[PDB]
């Protein structure tokens, strides 16, 4: 799995260790089926895309 | 519309079915196992490739 943000570019260490371990991240439907994700829409600035 | 049968809202927790390209697109609604949903966005907004 590898994540990167659009615009940006990869992000750093933090956001990818909370999107790979808390499950509340946003990624395709692979990463959605194997550890879970939110999309609820809610309000933010950007989000690492991983893919 | 005609009273037949009630169309149920937008629920997070109902899966998409991949394969149709929503780009450019406004509307679309989807029959359920339980029921009627749709899918829509607001003004000035449309889908992505994924939807």
């Amino acid at each position: 799995f590898v994540c990167y943000k659009a615009g940006t570019g990869p992000c750093s260490e933090s956001e990818e260790k909370t999107c790979k371990t808390s499950g509340s991240c946003r990624g395709d439907m692979q990463f959605c089926k194997v550890a879970g994700c939110e999309h609820g829409e809610e309000a933010s600035e950007a989000k690492c895309r991983c893919s | 519309w005609l009273g037949m049968l009630v169309v149920k809202k937008a629920k997070g927790s109902d899966m998409i079915v991949p394969g149709p390209s929503y780009k450019g697109k406004v509307f679309f609604e989807r029959p359920t196992f339980d029921g009627y949903v749709g899918w829509g966005c607001s003004s000035g907004k449309s889908r992505t490739e994924s939807g």
